[PDB]
């Protein structure tokens, strides 16, 4: 169900660009701008990977189902779990 | 409800004139409740939900 | 580029408010309803006052089409005729009161400029001309031509049709010939629309505002008529079937102050009648 | 007997019989014998198609 | 202006209370001239808008 | 719709009127106020 | 781009729930900060799914708050959508956006929660098609359909039973005629007690939003057309209708037996509310209204018994008014008291199972819930038999 799914995912405030990076590591589909953070995802999958080890290797009983970055400048609040990141930049206020 | 302890003694002098003040202070409620009838009367009830 | 203007008329409501609701307001009391827009007109919008003007009754509205109507707006005045088809009794009426509006209108204000016949007819001549190519045989149109384009609103209705008057396509079928020839002989072509139904009105207005669209009849109630499609072949298959061979007598099948009392006049006929 | 004639003129604007009889009588005379379908729960009811 | 309509219609259940000889007539014919009031003071207040 | 007996009330006819010309009238000086 | 592969890939059957989890997650993370005792609680409205919904009962959320499924009954208002209402709300989150949307193929009337269930959802409809829901997914679609012959129902399923325990998972169906139907809460096939409502007089009993006794009993009091407290059992030697304490008129929009006992007796008591413009009290020896309540301005539809303080009901009119009342504290006027919206005719009342809060619903959609800030631990118990007493001299001569 994709539309339910778009819909709370784009729909909601301040959204400025989600990405669902899958294994692949391209978000050809997301609302982010495609030809910029294609290469982004792709090395933030190789980063986040190492971040998955780092997590799940010091302290292994500990997943990342909620990635609340609380940037400077924006509201990276990525929504994962052992199958994606949803790396989604939104707006501050 | 103090009436209608004694409804019925409001008939004997003693209690004949002397309770017509508060008497008149109900019948001003009972006024305005018998026109707050008239305003929802006029609100009817197919022009009502 | 320029401006446009586009002249909406309609009768008994049928959707006419609701129509340039629906064109892409506070009231309807003393007609002329402006609308300022911004119009793709191929290519971009830049605020074009595209003015549409909403205009419905007969009781003197000659000042508003003033404000609406002027010499050098004419010859994209795409008219809108606007007639429901819930009481058809009152559209036949309605589309000839229109008619002899449009009639009365053209020999009224229109017939000064005598550029307009070289000039404005061979207009007419094109455009009702090239309506039938470019589009999807003989359009028999009367001695009147303007930018005509009907679109008949409030065409929702036909379960409440056949709930109320028809329960048979002959409404369907007569109503939709008969007027179907009318909107031909005004040189118009017969497009139908509802409240956000029959999207076909942005094709041809956007097309005559400086795409194409298909034509069936198989539909016979949101009748889409596009341009140059009117013609009197399917018509006559359509008032023939279950009703008489072209019928004129259809349309007329779907067709306490007491008193008060004196004094002196009464006593004295009291008097009279005391027997 | 202000009060009393005001309670009875409005208890008189209860007589609302308008639609009242109207849903009576039109019930009754149109409903007198609609019900008299005995033939079955399911008719045959179709056009030409 | 619509206080006082009410007001016209207050009138009109004024006469609901009782007997009347042309109280439609009566109502009627006012609110003919009340549209003719309604003529003076909506050209007043068309021209003024 | 209505459970009462004041048909012969004011008008069906005048209320909403003179709103709809209003309406109008501030349709004009409100949408080509700019 | 071209992601069919990806539409099974990404948008597999495990990923779509996840997708609700993130889309749940950070919809509920947009509470984000920056990254340099009449109170009145809250309200929900939908404006696409609510919108309208001209209902009468819907399924509250006393035990488990901040999840209540608004089973409305779907207007005219969205047709462009399936019919069939029914909402369960975030009122942790306090939000109205049609998140969780549930729907059915026809006109949801009280779908409330299914026996030893949360997520799976029973529903009785206008033409007494029971439908049926398990949410253990985020998934939509009523996955029961009740036959409708002669035996089941056509009419709307004013207020559906759950009765016993895991052994006994009885669902008791009824339609404006009276009949009843014990549909087993496991199989849609067969209903146990499937009988008629036999009583004295009219073994038709329309029947209108009848009530449960509390403690698993069977001495039922069904509200009906003109009031009509009909009290039964549904089994034993009184199977039928045994008898109808009445008194009270139109009908039954509001009735609902003892609360959850603060510190009082059992107090065998229930109340009425209806179109006599009021509410009543009653118990199991009146046979009459114990106590007719104040008949307010417009049809007094609902009416409900808190559970904190056992001796204090709830009720809305038909000029949408909530009078709250504790006799044993506010004899002649309600504890609280406050409007609605306007004044408009409601139809529900529910207290929340906490207290010191009520979830009141409109019959038009949007759904109030009120605070009340008031009670705290008092032994009532001293307050009701004195009341009790005191109504006892007060109807002599």
């Amino acid at each position: 169900e994709v539309e339910e799914t778009l819909k709370r995912l784009q729909s909601q405030k301040g959204v400025q660009g989600i990405i669902v990076v899958n294994t692949e590591g391209i978000p050809i589909k997301s609302t982010m701008d495609n030809p910029t953070t294609t290469q982004y995802a792709s090395l933030m999958h190789s980063f986040i990977l190492k971040a998955r080890s780092t997590v799940r290797d010091i302290d292994p009983q500990n997943d990342l189902t909620f990635l609340r970055i609380r940037s400077k400048k924006n509201e990276i609040m990525v929504a994962p779990d052992k199958d994606y990141f949803l790396i989604v930049i939104q707006n501050p206020t | 409800r103090i009436f209608s302890r004694f409804n019925a003694l409001f008939v004997r002098p003693h209690i004949r004139g002397a309770i017509r003040e508060y008497q008149t202070q109900l019948i001003q409620r009972v006024k305005d409740d018998i026109e707050s009838l008239h305003d929802k009367f006029k609100v009817q009830y197919p022009q009502s939900q | 580029p320029s401006g446009k203007n586009i002249l909406v008329f309609g009768e008994d409501g049928s959707g006419k408010t609701t129509l340039m609701t629906k064109l892409q307001h506070g009231k309807k009391g003393r007609g002329l309803e402006y609308l300022y827009l911004s119009v793709h007109d191929e290519d971009r919008d830049d605020h074009t006052r595209c003015n549409v003007w909403i205009l419905d009754g007969d009781l003197y509205h000659k000042g508003l089409l003033k404000f609406a109507v002027s010499a050098e707006s004419l010859p994209e005045t795409l008219v809108i005729f606007v007639a429901d088809m819930s009481r058809p009794w009152t559209v036949m009426e309605s589309l000839q009161k229109w008619a002899s509006v449009l009639r009365e209108h053209i020999d009224k204000m229109k017939i000064p400029p005598e550029k307009m016949r070289e000039l404005e007819r061979k207009f007419v001549k094109d455009f009702q001309d090239y309506m039938e190519p470019e589009e999807g045989d003989n359009v028999l149109t009367h001695n009147l031509g303007i930018p005509v384009l009907v679109v008949c609103t409030k065409c929702d209705a036909v379960s409440v049709l056949e709930k109320e008057h028809d329960y048979r396509d002959e409404h369907l079928d007569f109503i939709q010939s008969h007027l179907r020839r009318f909107c031909l002989q005004y040189g118009a072509a017969l497009i139908y629309t509802s409240v956000k139904e029959e999207k076909n009105l942005d094709l041809l207005y956007k097309y005559i505002v400086h795409f194409t669209t298909p034509a069936l009849v198989v539909e016979k109630d949101a009748v889409f008529i596009p341009a140059g499609w009117d013609n009197e072949k399917k018509i006559a298959i359509l008032h023939e079937n279950f009703t008489t061979v072209k019928p004129e007598d259809a349309y007329e099948d779907f067709i306490l102050a007491a008193e008060d009392e004196q004094v002196f006049l009464m006593k004295q006929q009291s008097l009279l009648a005391k027997q | 007997q202000k009060l009393k004639q005001d309670g009875d003129s409005f208890r008189m604007k209860l007589n609302t019989q308008e639609i009242f009889d109207d849903w009576a009588r039109k019930v009754q005379q149109r409903n007198l014998g609609v019900s008299g379908r005995i033939f079955t729960i399911e008719s045959t009811r179709v056009r030409g198609r | 202006f619509s206080e006082i309509l009410n007001r016209v219609q207050k009138a009109v259940d004024d006469l609901n209370l009782h007997s009347y000889s042309n109280l439609p007539i009566w109502v009627n014919k006012l609110d003919m001239e009340i549209e003719r009031i309604l003529g003076v003071r909506l050209q007043a207040g068309l021209r003024a808008w | 719709r209505n459970a009462l007996t004041r048909m012969p009330d004011g008008p069906v006819a005048l209320e909403e009127s003179y709103s709809a010309v209003m309406g109008i009238v501030s349709e004009v000086e409100q949408y080509v106020k700019v | 781009l071209t992601e069919e592969e990806k539409q099974q890939i990404l948008h597999s059957e495990e990923f779509l729930s996840f997708f609700d989890h993130s889309t749940r997650i950070v919809e509920r993370a947009l509470s984000e900060q920056i990254n340099i005792k009449l109170s009145l609680n809250r309200q929900f409205f939908d404006e696409r799914w609510s919108k309208h919904r001209v209902v009468s009962c819907l399924d509250w959320s006393s035990q488990y708050p901040e999840l209540l499924v608004a089973s409305y009954n779907n207007n005219e208002d969205a047709p462009h959508e399936p019919d069939g209402v029914a909402l369960v709300w975030n009122m942790k989150y306090k939000k109205t956006t049609p998140e969780y949307v549930f729907h059915c193929q026809s006109a949801v009337m009280s779908a409330t929660f299914a026996k030893f269930h949360p997520n799976l959802v029973v529903g009785g409809t206008y033409s007494g098609q029971i439908v049926l829901w398990d949410n253990r997914s985020n998934k939509r679609t009523p996955v029961q359909r009740t036959p409708l012959s002669a035996a089941a129902h056509t009419h709307p399923v004013y207020c559906v039973n759950v009765v016993g325990t895991q052994n006994a998972h009885n669902l008791i169906s009824i339609s404006t005629d009276g009949k009843i139907c014990s549909w087993s809460l496991d199989m849609l096939s067969h209903p146990q007690d499937s009988m008629e409502l036999v009583h004295k007089q009219s073994k038709a009993v329309a029947v209108t939003s009848m009530s449960f006794p509390v403690g698993d009993v069977n001495n039922f009091v069904v509200g009906s057309e003109e009031g009509s407290v009909y009290t039964a059992c549904r089994h034993g030697s009184k199977a039928g209708i045994s008898e109808m304490f009445e008194g009270h008129q139109g009908p039954i929009t509001g009735i609902h037996c003892h609360a959850a006992v603060g510190a009082v007796d059992f107090s065998h008591l229930f109340v009425t509310s209806s179109f006599d413009w009021t509410v009543k009290l009653w118990s199991t020896k009146n046979n009459k209204p114990l106590y007719s309540f104040e008949d307010n301005a417009g049809y007094v539809y609902d009416v409900m018994w808190s559970p904190t303080h056992p001796a204090l009901f709830a009720c809305v009119d038909g000029m949408g008014r909530l009078d709250l009342w504790n006799l044993n504290n506010d004899t002649e006027v309600p504890t609280a008291s406050i409007s609605v919206e306007g004044n408009p005719a409601l139809n529900r009342v529910r207290w929340t199972h906490s207290g010191r809060e009520i979830a009141v619903g409109d019959s038009e959609g949007q759904i109030v819930i009120y605070d009340v800030g008031e009670q705290i631990a008092v032994p009532r118990n001293d307050e009701w038999a004195r009341f009790g007493r005191t109504l006892a001299e007060i109807n002599a001569n």
